[PDB]
C-alpha cells in the first residue's frame, strides 16, 4: 500500500520517469554508486558530542508499551517529540526484559564458535630467538566445504535464504544437493535476520585464498594465529589441538490467467502450462516434462553421425 | 550475463559478421597528436612506421663517445679530519613562545575533595581560590613595551570582581560570561578589524603594499631552553597517569611483553612530562568545548588538572585563567583570540629577555612552610594575548602518543640488540645495575646514567618535539640523519665517500633561522661531533 | 650534568636507534603548499631547465609550446631535460631481449581488463576538478554532472554501462562547435576553444574528468609490466621488500674466487617530475604495443597526447591591505595579466614579468614536464632499464653493476677488481642516466663498502632489515556504535601486528589506551567503581544481580579479557560460556526494539543524523525503493531482461492478489491497488 | 644431583665463552630456566597443602540444619503466644525484642545456608 | 592450583625438544669434552623428566 503509493507519485516527475523507463535491471548496480563522497567530519568528536545529549538513539513505536517511562530512581528513559531513547533504556532492557530461547545461535555462528574450541584446547612450547627468512605462497584463509564449488554455493544460499527469488538455472535441472535438505530442516523457524544468515552461510561455506608472507604452517588452522606465532626476531611454537523439470516457451500470455509465484507451483497439474514470475522480474510461461532429458552418453552418440 | 561478458558479446554483431572492437582518432584528436612528436616528424603514421622497423646498432656508445668530460661524478674521501662544526646564526636572544609556561608554575590544591564529588570546573576553581589569603594591591613590575598595561590591570581587577559578584543572583549559573568592557575589547582586538571592499573603488588610493612579505629576523641561542629541558627530566611526588588492566597471560611471549611494559611504566610514571601532557590535553579539550558551545560571548575558562597523592588521595590543581573572544569558525584555519593569566613565583628581572610578549604584575605574598617558621615571598601574574587555531586544538588533544613512541623506541633497541646475541635481552637491560649509558655532558667530559634516566630523556624529547613543531625541525632532522649515517659508516672502517659535502651543510644552515629548539639540537649535534672522532 | 640524547649514539650503533630521529607521530598542524607563488616558480624552473628547445604555436589552442627532444648534449652538471629517442628505444629493446616474452603477456592481460571495466570505476578516488562548476567536487558528483551535461547536448552513449563507450562519447564531445551549460535557470554558452581549454586544465595535482579513464589503462599496463621484474620494489610492501633487499646482496656477494671489490651507493634523483617528457612516454607505449590490434594502440596512446599539451591553473590570487584606511581587498589571477606592476614587490614583479608570455585565460601553458604524481610505474620501468643495462654482456668490460630502483630512490652495487674500475663504472652509470633524462642528486647520495645501505626508510645492517616506513595506529573510537568499535580496534591492532613490525609490548599499551578511550566515550565503567555518571545506577543494579561477573560485556560493567592470543575472536563468542542464562536470553533476543566479525546483539543501534541537478538524491530514491519489492538486491547483483517498472507492477499485483486470497486484508483496498497500478501503467504508456 | 647441575653449567660456560653458537646460548637459557623451576618445586616440596584442615568435622555437621528448623517455628510460635497472653510491661518488651532477634537470626541462617550450598 | 597444570605441559615440551636437539648435537661431535658433557646432560635430563612425571602424577 505505502510502497505502491510512493511509486505512483515518482512517475509524475519525468526526470525520474525516463530513469525508471530506460534502465534495465542489470544496470541497477551501476546507478547505486552515485551517492556521495564526503562525510568524515571527525567522527570520534561527533560521537563524543552526541553521547553527551539526552535521547541520542532512535527506536520504534512499540518500545512505548514495553519499557516504562521512568525507573525506580526517577530518570526518564524515552521522550516524545521512530522515537528518541537513551542508553539507559538499553541497559534496562538488558537488566529487565522478555526472555527467548537461544538454541539457534550455535548453528549460525558455528564458524566463530570453532575458533574458541581450537584455542582453549591448545598447548604452547618454548620461544626461540634467531633470524629467519619468510617466503610467499597462496594461503587459504577460508577452507570452505568439500564437494562444493563456488558456482553452487551461491545456489544453495539463494535456495535456503530466498526460496521465492530463483530463476532459470536451479529451476530447470532435476536434482537436489543433499546439504540443502539439512540446511532447510535445521532453520525451520529461525528469525534472526535473512542478511546475517546469508553472510554467515557464505563465510562458512565459500572458500577464498590470498597471499601472505608465512614462514611456518601452511594449513588454514595456522593462518588465523599468524600474529601470535611469528615476529621480527622470535618464533613461538604452537599446536591447535583437535523443482521438477520445467521448460519455458515464451513470455506472458493474456489468455492463460494471472501469473503465479514460485512457491505456488507445488499444486500444478499433470501437464498444464502457466505463467510464472522468476528472477528479479522475469515472467515466463512454463510447463513440466513428460520425459527425462538428461545429459547421459547420448550427447556423445552424435559422433556416430560424423566421420563415417 | 552474470560473469560480465554479455555487453561486449551483444555489441559485436554488425549485421552478419563479428567485430571485436572499434576505435578511431578521426578528427581534432588527430591534429592534436600531430604536434606531439619529436621535431623531425610531421605525421603519426610515419613515426609509428619508423618505430616498428627499429634495430639498435650503436646508438648509445656513439652518443657517449662525443660527450664532454666535465660531466662526471668524482668521489672525494671522507676522513676523520674532514667534518667541520655547523655555523649558528647571531643576533638578539630568543624568547619563549609556548602556550603555557612550564618551569615557573605553581598550583592551588583543593586538598582531597570528597570521593563522591563530581561538579562543574567553575565551582572547583572557586573553591580552590577561597583557600588563599594574602591578596594585595597589584602593580606592574615589567612593561610589555608594546601596548597598554592599565588595560591589563583593569582586566585582572574585573576578573576578580566578576568572580566575587556571583552571589548577586537568584539562580546559580553554570558558566560565566564576562561583561564587554573597553579594556577587554582592546585586549581581544575586536576593534582592529580591517574592512573589505572591491578593488574598483580603491584603485586610486596610495600607500598600498602587497602583504607582510618581510624577511624573518635572526636570533641567537640562550641558556634557558637547556634549563627547561634539564628540569623536564626530573621526578615528582605524584602519579599523573593510571592505565587500565587487560587479561591474564599464558604464553611466554606475553610474559616477556608484560615485564617489558611493566618496567617501562614503572620507570616513567612520576615524570613531569606526563604532567605537561595532562595539562595540555585538559586545557585544549576545555577550550575546544567552550569555543564550540558559545560563539558570541566572552567566556571564562579555568585551567584545572587532577592527580593522585603519594598516600592515595585525589587532588585537583588550578593554574590560571583564560578569557576567550568571539569564535565564528567555518573552516579549520580560522583563528580565535584569547588572553591568558598565570600565577608564578619567578622574578622576571633576572632574565628580562626571556619574557618579551608578557606583562607581569605583583599581586600578593605567599607563606612557605619549608623548615621551621614562616617566610614570605612575592607572587606574580603573567598576562599574555594569543590565538591558536582550530586544527591545533586537535593537535594538542593527542599527546598520549609520546609514551607509545618512547616505548616503541626502547623495544626497537632491545630487539635490535637481541637479534645479534640470539637470546632474550630483556633481563640484561633493566635489572642489571652495572650498566651505564652516556647521555650527559660536563666540563669534565661525558657522564653516564641509568635506564630510567634515558627513558625519561626520550619521553621529554618526544614531548618537546610535540610542543615545538616547525618545518625547520623536519629539514634539520633529515640532513642530520644523513650526516650521522655517513659518520657511523666512517666509524665502521668501510671507506666512505661523498660527491658534494658542502650542499648538505648549506642546507643545514638554511634550516636554522629562528627556532630555539632547532638551535639547541644543532648545538647537541656539534657537541656529538666534537666527541665522536676524538 | 647537561643532558642530550645525541651522545647516546657513542655507545649504540646508529641503525639500532635510528627511530629517535623522526620527530613526529602524525601530520603536523601546518601547511607549506602555498598558493599562486609556488606554481609560478615551478613553471619558471621547468621552462628554464629546457631553454634550448624549439618553440611552436598551437593550431588548435593558440598556446606556445616548447620541445626539448633531440637538443644539444649537456656540458655541465646542472639538470637538463634533453633526452634522445634512440637511447630510449635501444634500452627498451635490450630490456625486451633480456626477458623474452615480457611485453606480449602484459598486453594480453590488459586487453581483457579493457573490455570488461564498468563505468563505476571512476566513482571512487580523491577529489576531482569539475569543468562545469570550476571547483573541486567528489568523484560521484562530478561524474553525475558530466553525464547530465553530456546527455543535455545529445551525447547519450554511456547507457551501455561500459567505460570504453564513455571514452568514445568524450572524444565525440571534444569535436563539437558549441556547448550548453544549464544551472539551476541560467543557460550559458561555451565555444569550441574555451571548452578545449577547460578540458586540458590540471588542478593544483588531481586530474580532470575526461582524462582519468585513459590514465587508468596505462597504469594497469605499467603495473602488469612491473610485477614481472625483480628490480622494481614499488608494487610490493612489507616482508617482500625485505626479501628483495636480501636477494640482491646475496646475488652480488657470491664470493666465488674472492679477488673482487664491491661498493654500494644510496642515491636520490633531483627534479624528477619537471624533467620527464610525455613524448618519450608515447614512444615507450608505441614500442611496447608492437604486433597488436590498432584500437588497443589508440586507446593506450590517447593519454600521453593529452598530457603533451596541458594547462596549469594559477590559483586563488593575492590579498592587499592599506595601513591608513584599515582596508583590505582580494585580487584574482584572472586579470593578473594586465595589472600594473607598481603594487607588487621586487620578487613578485620579476615573477610576473617572466610569466606574462605564457598566459591564456588565467591558465599557463606547460608542455615539457609532469605536474605532480602520476605515471610512477612507467618512470620506474624507465629507470629499471638502465639498471638492466649493467650486465656483463652489455658493458663488454671488467666492472659490472646491479641494483634496485623505486619511483625516486635507488640503491646500486658495483663490482670491479680495483678502485679505478669502480670509479669508471660509477662515471659510466652517471653519464648513461644523464643521457636518458635522469639526474642524480650529488649532495644527498653516498657510497661505501657493501654491508650497510638504505632504501625508502628500510635500513639494512649486516642482517637486520628493520623498517620505519609508516606510522602508528590511531587507537581511537571509529564512531558507529558500541558493538563495532571494539571489533574495529582489535582488528586494526592485529593487522598492524601482522603486516608492520609492531611489537608485543607496544600492542598491550595500545589496547590499554583504546579500552580507556572506549570506556570514557561510551560512559561504561566497571560496576565496582566510584565514578558517578548518568548511567551508574543501572550498571550497579545489573552488577549486583549477576552471579558470574566474568561474563558481562565491557559495554555493561564487564571486565576486559583481551590479550595477544585472542585478538581474532568476537567478544560474545569469547564470553558465551561464562554468562548466565537469563542474561543470554535478554541480550540475544531477535525481537529487540533497538535493532568485521560482529554478532547482532542489542547493542547495535543507529544514532540520529542531522546546480545542474534539481535534486541530488534522485538515484538513491529509486535504489532504496527497489529492495522493498526485491529484498535480495542488498546481497548480490540482480539479473534481468526487463525494466524496473515491469517488475514493480508484477510483484505488486502478485502480492496483492495473494494477500486478498489469503484473507489477510479485505476487498476495500484490493480494488484501490488495482486502480493505482492501472494508473501507473497508463502513465508509463506515454 | 645438585653438583651435576653446577658441573654441567660450568662446563657449558667454559665451552661457550670460548666459541659461541645460537643453540649454545639457547641451551644455556633453557637449562637455567629449568634449574630455577626445579629449585622452586623443591621450595614447594616441604609445604604442600593443608589437608588436615580440609577434613575437619563435616559429617554430622550437614544434617543439623533440619534439626534447627525443627524448633525455629516452634519457639517463634511459643513466643507469639506468650507475648499475646502476658500482661506486664517488662515481659512484653522482652518478648518483642526476642521476636525481632529471632526473625533476624532466621534470615541470616537461611541466607548463609543458601549461599554455601 | 590451576596454574601449575598449565606450566607443566610447557615443561614437558621444553624437555622433549632439548632432549632431541642435544642428542642430535651429540651425534656429530669430534671432541671428548663435548662427549662427556653430553653424556652427563642426557643422564641428568632423563632423571629430571622421571621426577617431573612422578610429581605430575602425585599432584592430581
Amino acid at each position: 500500500m505505502e510502497r505502491i503509493k510512493e511509486l505512483r507519485n515518482l512517475m509524475s516527475q519525468s526526470r525520474t520517469r525516463e530513469i525508471l523507463t530506460k534502465t534495465t535491471v542489470d544496470h541497477m548496480a551501476i546507478i547505486k554508486k552515485y551517492t556521495s563522497g564526503r562525510q568524515e567530519k571527525n567522527p570520534s568528536l561527533r560521537m563524543k558530542w552526541m553521547m553527551a545529549m539526552k535521547y541520542p538513539i532512535t527506536a520504534d513505536k512499540r518500545i512505548t508499551e514495553m519499557v516504562p517511562e521512568r525507573n525506580e530512581q526517577g530518570q526518564t528513559l524515552w521522550s516524545k517529540m521512530r522515537v528518541m531513547v537513551s542508553p539507559l533504556a538499553v541497559t534496562w532492557w538488558n537488566r529487565n526484559g522478555p526472555m527467548t530461547s537461544t538454541v539457534h545461535y550455535p548453528k549460525v555462528y558455528k564458524t566463530y564458535f570453532e575458533k574458541v574450541e581450537r584455542l582453549k584446547h591448545g598447548t604452547f612450547g618454548p620461544v626461540h630467538f634467531r633470524n629467519q627468512v619468510k617466503i610467499r605462497r597462496r594461503v587459504d584463509i577460508n577452507p570452505g566445504h568439500a564437494d562444493l564449488s563456488a558456482k553452487e554455493a551461491q545456489d544453495v544460499i539463494m535456495e535456503v535464504v530466498f526460496p521465492n527469488e530463483v530463476g532459470a538455472r536451479i529451476l530447470t535441472s532435476e536434482s537436489q544437493l543433499t546439504i540443502t535438505k539439512e540446511k532447510k530442516e535445521e532453520l525451520q523457524d529461525c528469525k534472526i535476520s535473512p542478511l546475517m544468515v546469508a553472510y554467515m552461510l557464505e563465510r562458512e561455506l565459500v572458500r577464498k585464498t590470498r597471499f601472505l608472507p608465512v614462514a611456518g604452517g601452511t594449513s588454514s588452522v595456522y593462518i588465523e594465529v599468524l600474529h601470535l606465532t611469528q615476529g621480527t626476531c622470535w618464533e613461538q611454537m604452537y599446536t591447535p589441538g583437535g523443482r521438477r523439470g520445467f521448460l519455458i516457451l515464451g513470455k506472458e500470455d493474456r489468455r492463460y490467467g494471472p501469473a503465479l509465484s514460485i512457491n505456488e507451483l507445488s499444486n500444478l497439474a499433470k501437464g498444464e502450462k502457466a505463467n510464472v514470475l522468476i528472477g528479479q522480474g522475469d515472467v515466463v510461461l512454463v510447463m513440466k516434462r513428460k520425459r527425462d532429458s538428461s545429459i547421459l552418453t547420448d550427447s556423445q552418440t552424435a559422433t556416430k553421425r560424423i566421420r563415417m | 550475463a552474470n560473469r560480465g561478458l554479455w555487453d561486449s558479446f551483444r555489441q559485436s554483431e554488425r549485421g552478419e559478421e563479428t567485430i571485436e572492437e572499434r576505435f578511431e582518432i578521426t578528427g581534432t584528436m588527430r591534429r592534436l597528436a600531430d604536434q606531439s612528436l619529436p621535431p623531425n616528424f610531421s605525421c603519426l603514421e610515419n613515426f609509428r612506421a619508423y618505430v616498428d622497423g627499429f634495430e639498435p646498432n650503436g646508438y648509445i656508445e656513439g652518443k657517449l663517445s662525443q660527450m664532454s668530460k666535465e660531466v662526471n661524478a668524482k668521489i672525494e674521501p671522507f676522513l676523520k679530519t674532514t667534518p667541520r662544526p655547523i655555523r649558528l646564526p647571531d643576533g638578539p636572544p630568543c624568547f619563549q613562545r609556548s602556550k603555557f609556561l612550564l618551569m615557573d608554575a605553581l598550583k592551588l590544591s583543593i586538598e582531597d575533595p570528597s570521593h563522591e564529588g563530581e561538579g562543574i570546573p567553575l565551582y572547583d576553581a572557586i573553591k580552590c581560590m577561597r583557600t588563599f589569603f594574602g591578596w594585595k594591591e597589584p602593580y606592574i613590575v615589567k612593561p610589555h613595551e608594546k601596548g597598554i598595561n592599565p588595560n591589563y590591570l583593569l582586566s585582572w581587577k574585573q576578573v576578580l570582581a566578576e568572580l566575587q559578584d556571583i552571589e548577586n543572583e537568584e539562580k546559580i549559573p553554570r558558566t560565566k560570561n564576562m561583561k564587554k568592557t573597553s579594556q577587554l575589547k582592546w585586549a581581544l582586538g575586536e576593534n582592529m578589524a580591517p574592512e573589505k571592499v572591491d578593488f574598483d573603488n580603491c584603485r586610486d588610493v596610495s600607500d598600498l603594499k602587497q602583504y607582510d612579505s618581510d624577511e624573518p629576523e635572526l636570533r641567537s641561542l640562550s641558556s634557558w631552553i637547556q634549563n627547561e629541558f634539564n628540569k623536564a627530566c626530573e621526578l615528582t611526588d605524584s602519579t599523573w597517569i593510571e592505565l587500565d588492566e587487560i587479561g591474564e597471560d599464558v604464553a611466554p611471549i606475553e610474559y616477556i611483553a608484560s615485564m617489558r611494559r611493566n618496567y617501562f611504566t614503572a620507570e616513567v610514571s612520576h615524570c613531569r612530562a606526563t604532567e605537561y601532557i595532562m595539562k595540555g590535553v585538559y586545557i585544549n579539550t576545555a577550550l575546544l568545548n567552550a569555543s564550540c558551545a558559545a560563539m558570541d560571548d566572552f567566556q571564562l575558562i579555568p585551567m584545572i588538572s587532577k592527580c593522585r597523592t603519594k598516600e592515595g588521595r585525589r587532588k585537583t590543581n588550578l593554574y590560571g585563567f583564560i578569557i576567550k573572544g568571539r569564535s565564528h569558525l567555518r573552516n579549520d584555519t580560522d583563528v580565535v583570540n584569547f588572553v591568558s593569566m598565570e600565577f608564578s613565583l619567578t622574578d622576571p628581572r633576572l632574565e628580562p629577555h626571556k619574557w618579551e610578549k608578557y606583562c607581569v604584575l605583583e599581586i600578593g605574598d605567599m607563606l612557605l612552610r619549608s623548615a621551621i617558621g614562616q617566610m614570605s615571598r612575592p607572587m606574580f601574574l603573567y598576562v599574555r594575548t594569543n590565538g591558536t587555531s582550530k586544527i591545533k586544538m586537535k593537535w594538542g588533544m593527542e599527546m598520549r602518543r609520546c609514551l607509545l613512541q618512547s616505548l616503541q623506541q626502547i623495544e626497537s633497541m632491545i630487539e635490535a640488540e637481541s637479534s645479534v646475541k640470539e637470546k632474550d635481552m630483556t633481563k640484561e637491560f633493566f635489572e642489571n645495575k652495572s650498566e651505564t649509558w652516556p647521555i650527559g655532558e660536563s666540563p669534565k667530559g661525558v657522564e653516564d646514567g641509568s635506564i630510567g634516566k634515558v627513558c625519561r630523556t626520550l619521553l621529554a624529547k618526544s614531548v618537546f618535539n610535540s610542543l615545538y613543531a616547525s618545518p625547520q625541525l623536519e629539514g634539520f632532522s633529515a640532513e642530520s640523519r644523513k650526516l650521522l649515517l655517513v659518520v657511523q659508516a666512517l666509524r665502521d672502517n668501510l671507506e666512505p665517500g661523498t660527491f658534494d659535502l658542502e650542499g648538505l651543510y648549506e642546507a643545514i644552515e638554511e634550516c636554522l633561522i629562528n627556532d630555539p629548539w632547532v638551535l639547541l639540537n644543532a648545538s647537541w649535534f656539534n657537541s656529538f661531533l666534537t666527541h665522536a672522532l676524538r | 650534568m647537561d643532558v642530550n640524547p645525541t651522545l647516546l649514539f657513542l655507545k649504540v650503533p646508529a641503525q639500532n636507534a635510528i627511530s629517535t630521529t623522526f620527530p613526529y607521530t602524525g601530520d603536523p598542524p601546518y601547511s607549506h603548499g602555498t598558493g599562486t607563488g609556488y606554481t609560478m616558480d615551478t613553471v619558471n624552473r621547468t621552462h628554464q631547465y629546457s631553454e634550448k628547445g624549439k618553440w611552436t604555436t598551437n593550431t588548435e589552442t593558440g598556446a606556445p609550446q616548447l620541445n626539448p627532444i633531440d637538443g644539444p648534449l649537456p656540458e655541465d652538471n646542472e639538470p637538463s631535460g634533453y633526452a634522445q629517442t634512440d637511447c630510449v628505444l635501444e634500452a627498451m629493446a635490450f630490456l625486451e631481449e633480456s626477458h623474452p616474452g615480457i611485453f606480449e603477456n602484459s598486453c594480453l592481460e590488459t586487453m581483457e581488463v579493457v573490455q570488461q571495466t564498468r563505468v563505476d570505476r571512476l566513482t571512487q578516488g580523491r577529489q576531482t576538478y569539475d569543468w562545469t562548476l570550476n571547483r573541486n567536487q567528489p568523484a560521484a558528483t562530478a561524474l553525475a554532472n558530466t553525464i547530465e551535461v553530456f546527455r543535455s547536448n545529445g551525447l547519450t552513449a554511456n547507457e551501455s554501462g561500459r567505460l570504453i563507450d564513455f571514452l568514445k562519447d568524450v572524444m565525440e564531445s571534444m569535436d563539437k562547435e558549441e556547448m550548453e551549460i544549464t544551472t539551476h535557470k541560467k543557460k550559458q554558452r561555451v565555444n569550441k576553444r574555451s571548452y578545449l581549454i577547460r578540458a586540458l586544465t590540471l588542478n593544483t595535482a588531481t586530474p580532470g574528468m575526461q582524462i582519468r579513464g585513459f590514465v587508468y589503462f596505462v597504469e594497469t599496463l605499467a603495473r602488469s609490466i612491473c610485477e614481472k621484474l625483480e628490480q622494481s620494489g614499488l608494487p610490493v610492501g612489507g616482508n617482500e621488500k625485505k626479501a628483495k633487499l636480501a636477494n640482491v646482496v646475496r646475488k652480488m656477494m657470491t664470493n666465488s674466487q674472492d679477488t673482487e671489490l664491491s661498493f654500494t651507493i644510496t642515491g636520490d634523483n633531483t627534479k624528477w617530475n619537471e624533467n620527464q617528457n610525455p613524448r618519450m612516454f608515447l614512444a615507450m607505449i608505441t614500442y611496447i604495443t608492437k604486433n597488436q590490434p590498432e584500437w588497443f594502440r589508440n586507446v593506450l596512446s590517447i593519454a600521453p597526447i593529452m598530457f603533451s599539451n596541458k594547462m596549469a591553473r594559477l590559483g586563488k590570487g593575492y590579498m592587499f591591505e592599506s595601513k591608513s584606511m584599515k582596508l583590505r581587498t582580494q585580487i584574482p589571477a584572472e586579470m593578473l595579466a594586465s595589472i600594473d606592476l607598481k603594487y607588487f614587490n621586487e620578487s613578485t614583479r620579476k615573477k610576473i614579468e617572466k610569466i606574462r608570455p605564457l598566459l591564456i585565460d588565467g591558465t599557463a601553458s606547460l608542455s615539457p614536464g609532469m605536474m605532480m604524481g602520476m605515471f610512477n610505474m612507467l618512470s620506474t620501468v624507465l629507470g629499471v632499464s638502465i639498471l638492466n643495462l649493467g650486465q656483463k654482456r652489455y658493458t663488454k668490460t671488467t666492472y659490472w653493476w646491479d641494483g634496485l630502483q623505486s619511483s625516486d630512490d635507488f640503491a646500486l652495487i658495483v663490482n670491479a677488481p680495483n678502485h679505478e674500475g669502480i670509479q669508471a663504472g660509477v662515471d659510466r652509470f652517471y653519464r648513461t642516466c644523464k643521457l636518458v633524462g635522469i639526474n642524480m642528486s650529488k649532495k644527498k647520495s653516498y657510497i661505501n663498502r657493501t654491508g650497510t645501505f638504505e632504501f625508502t626508510s628500510f635500513f639494512y645492517r649486516y642482517g637486520f632489515v628493520a623498517n620505519f616506513s609508516m606510522e602508528l595506529p590511531s587507537f581511537g573510537v571509529s564512531g558507529i556504535n558500541e558493538s563495532a568499535d571494539m571489533s574495529i580496534g582489535v582488528t586494526v591492532i592485529k593487522n598492524n601486528m601482522i603486516n608492520n613490525d609492531l611489537g608485543p609490548a607496544t600492542a598491550q599499551m595500545a589496547l590499554q589506551l583504546f579500552i580507556k578511550d572506549y570506556r570514557y566515550t561510551y560512559r561504561c565503567h566497571r560496576g565496582d567503581t566510584q565514578i558517578q555518571t548518568r548511567r551508574s545506577f543501572e550498571l550497579k543494579k545489573l552488577w549486583e544481580q549477576t552471579r558470574s561477573k566474568a561474563g558481562l560485556l565491557v559495554s555493561d560493567g564487564g571486565p576486559n579479557l583481551y590479550n595477544i592470543r585472542n585478538l581474532h575472536i568476537p567478544e560474545v563468542c569469547l564470553k558465551w560460556e561464562l554468562m548466565d542464562e537469563d542474561y543470554q536470553g535478554r541480550l540475544c533476543n531477535p525481537l529487540n526494539p533497538f535493532v568485521y566479525d560482529a554478532v547482532a546483539t542489542t547493542h547495535s543501534w543507529i544514532p540520529k543524523r542531522n546546480g545542474i541537478l534539481e535534486d541530488e538524491q534522485m538515484y538513491q530514491k529509486c535504489c532504496n525503493l527497489f529492495e522493498k519489492f526485491f529484498p535480495s538486491s542488498s546481497y548480490r547483483r540482480p539479473v534481468g531482461i526487463s525494466s524496473m517498472v515491469e517488475a514493480m507492477v508484477s510483484r505488486a499485483r502478485i502480492d496483492a492478489r495473494i494477500d486478498f486470497e489469503s484473507g489477510r486484508i479485505k476487498k476495500e483496498e484490493f480494488a484501490e491497488i488495482m486502480k493505482i497500478c492501472s494508473t501507473i501503467e497508463e502513465l508509463r504508456r506515454q | 644431583t645438585v653438583s651435576s647441575f653446577q658441573d654441567i653449567l660450568l662446563r657449558m660456560s667454559k665451552m661457550q665463552l670460548g666459541s659461541s653458537s645460537e643453540d649454545l646460548n639457547g641451551m644455556i637459557t633453557q637449562f637455567e630456566s629449568l634449574k630455577l623451576y626445579r629449585d622452586s618445586l623443591g621450595e614447594a616440596v616441604m609445604r604442600m597443602g593443608d589437608l588436615h584442615s580440609l577434613q575437619n568435622r563435616n559429617g554430622k555437621w550437614r544434617e543439623q540444619l533440619g534439626q534447627k528448623f525443627e524448633e525455629i517455628r516452634w519457639l517463634i510460635e511459643e513466643v507469639r503466644h506468650r507475648l499475646k497472653t502476658t500482661e506486664n510491661s517488662f515481659e512484653q518488651i522482652t518478648f518483642m525484642q526476642a521476636l525481632q532477634l529471632l526473625f533476624e537470626v532466621e534470615q541470616e541462617i537461611r541466607t548463609f545456608s543458601f549461599q554455601l550450598i
